[PDB]
């Protein structure tokens, strides 16, 4: 199935940057252009790919943190979540 | 591991 949200401020700018076009989404849309932006940008740790920095990127700015992991399935989604309202 | 496939992975639930 799938789950329609509107992007805050901050999230609607991230998407847009990476080719995104619209107001709302479906979250598959969402953590696609999300991935899509990290790996543009090689926020990533080139050897450990895990890890992604972001103290000096607006995607910090966006999840509060300086650093991440992409293991870290239900922190990513919780900062995901407080930058959308759901329908 | 990739940054692309570790993302997927995410994605993929
Ligand atoms: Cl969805
Ligand atoms: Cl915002
Ligand atoms: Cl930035
Ligand atoms: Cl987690
Ligand atoms: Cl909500």
């Amino acid at each position: 199935q799938e789950t329609l949200v509107r992007p805050k401020p901050l999230l609607l700018k991230l998407l847009k940057s990476v080719g995104a076009q619209k107001d709302t989404y479906t979250m598959k849309e969402v953590l696609f252009y999300l991935g899509q932006y990290i790996m543009t940008k090689r926020l990533y740790d080139e050897k450990q790919q895990h890890i992604v920095y972001c103290s000096n990127d607006l995607l910090g700015d966006l999840f509060g943190v300086p650093s991440f992991s992409v293991k870290e399935h239900r922190k990513i989604y919780t900062m995901i979540y407080r930058n959308l309202v759901v329908v | 591991q990739t940054f692309x496939n570790l993302w997927r992975l995410l994605l993929q639930n």
